[PDB]
């Protein structure tokens, strides 16, 4: 179980995609990159809006997961609003070597240089509970079930199957493959059919 | 001891890997499309006798018989 | 329509052809081995895109969920 | 004339992008989780495999590195 | 140095066999439903096609006429 | 639904050979060959003992019921035992042009000439009671069972149940197929798992 951390823009798209991904056990939504403590979503300060992915490494490689990354937007501009800039917190030089030299290749092969930039991680700070799984938390019937289900917003958000289920909702996941990680969990058969009442609602 | 034949295919490749790792089975993961000699020993084992099923258009890979039976 | 693409190995795929013909279903048969064409046709397929466990010893082809939870 | 059938969740799409365009090869992209009709023209074609890389009659189904370069 | 794992109930046992024998190739016969160790060897070999043709170290699975040629 | 009839020596291993073969939907044992009306099995006369296969085209061709029937015996011997003799009985010219074509390949590819004769099929009658469906009739416990399932011997006999059955127990049929079969048959669960409690013990 290991952890990457990315900033690609306003981070319920990411939180969406990247929840989604088979191999990815958890994701956060919040802010990193400044030198500010606790930032909040109107007071950022240099902070960029950053997604925190836990992934399972047996699955899914850090490698993959920046083909992702660099597969979501396409940095070739080059801007100063950093609460949405292109960015890969490394937590170790493994992390650096990998970036640096997927970005190089990517550099090469598209002719672009790539604006993302590879700093090292120093804190993440989580975003206000309203954005987190901010698609899954909107749709308040299936939300407060699966909520009720998992006994409290902190179980429910840092879970795997809220975050495969706030990718659905968003469309960044087949029904079946969510069917499949509502296997992995094992609800006790009545919840199940529940949750899946209120998902085919949609 | 398992061991998974993967492709360069996202959608199932990574189904089995994470149902084996969730229920921590420890497993050697050998990809036939940048391993040759894991491919070669694939079609060692009888993996062309496996026969496939089209119906109008959606494939079914082995006699899986309620998979059958609803198309 | 259906079509079933078949082999020179006689455990399954006559398994696969009684059991479509015992229901009645017409189906048509293209022999892998012998007909290079439908060979091509089915690699067309993603068919290598589906994955293999090896359980020391015995092969599950696709991701037959009971049948690895057994082994 | 190529066309890549890829997703925003597959890191394989990514890649074999990335080796077209790094080897200079002109491709129509069609991003089945955004273009419903290019889904649904991939989905009654039999695949279900992503990425499939269509060169204009053969079938690539994943990153095969060597069968792609093979044109 | 060639091996032929074979089986009473099989068409394709029989005309692999009548192949090798029509291009004068010496083999050694192991009929798997008669000689349980050749089974039992088969068996946790990972295979289960019959017939099989062992070319000392390659492996044919089925009568594959143009493989068996290539040898 | 084609008939073909062959002959390769006493008839009980192949029935229980032939009755395991997928495509095969029915086996009947008796004699063909001679001059003499309705022969018994001490009074055959010119008749050689025989075996007439239904078997379902869809599944499995002529030419491979003839491949089983060169791949359980080999007639390189001549006799004058008509009881056992190898023959072919053809119900068509086109039973015969690939029963002769076969054998000629047969003969030119192992170097020894082939003594199997191939004759059109004049009258095959039927064996006594007790010669049919052999080794599973002889299993009196599993056997009663079935013939009480579909109730009377004729029913069974005929069946393709039967035939899987008879060859299970000489050995010749995997359980797999065993329960693969049952599955066709669709027996009313109950009987089902009577039948497999009999058959598993063994």
């Amino acid at each position: 179980l290991s952890i990457a951390v990315f900033a690609l823009g306003c981070f319920w798209g990411p939180d969406a995609q990247f929840g989604s991904i088979k191999g990815v056990v958890s994701t956060r939504v919040g802010y990193a990159g400044g030198t500010t403590n606790n930032p909040s979503y109107y007071n950022l300060g240099d902070h960029s809006e950053s997604i925190e992915i836990q992934y399972d490494a047996n699955v899914i490689t850090y490698g993959e997961l920046l083909n992702i990354f660099w597969n979501l937007h396409n940095p070739v501009y080059e801007t100063t609003n950093r609460q949405y800039m292109s960015r890969i917190f490394y937590l170790d030089d493994g992390q650096k070597s990998e970036a640096l030299e997927m970005k190089r290749q990517i550099e090469a092969a598209n002719g672009e240089k790539i604006y993302t930039e590879i700093v090292p991680l120093e804190n993440f700070y989580l975003a206000e509970g309203y954005h987190q799984k901010y698609y899954l938390q909107n749709t308040t019937k299936l939300y407060q079930t699966l909520k009720a289900i998992y006994g409290g917003f902190g179980n429910l958000v840092r879970s795997t199957l809220a975050a495969r289920m706030n990718g659905y909702i968003a469309g960044n996941l087949s029904i079946a493959s969510l069917k499949e990680e509502m296997d992995l969990v094992e609800l006790p058969e009545d919840q199940y059919e529940k949750v899946l009442s209120i998902v085919e609602e949609i | 001891e398992v061991i998974v034949y993967t492709s360069n295919t996202c959608p199932h490749s990574f189904t089995v890997k994470e149902f084996l790792s969730e229920n921590n089975v420890e497993f050697t993961e050998k990809n036939i499309q940048t391993d040759a000699a894991a491919r070669k020993e694939l079609m060692k084992k009888g993996i062309m006798a496996v026969p496939v099923i089209q119906i109008d258009e959606e494939v079914v890979v082995g006699f899986d018989r309620d998979k059958i039976e609803e198309l």
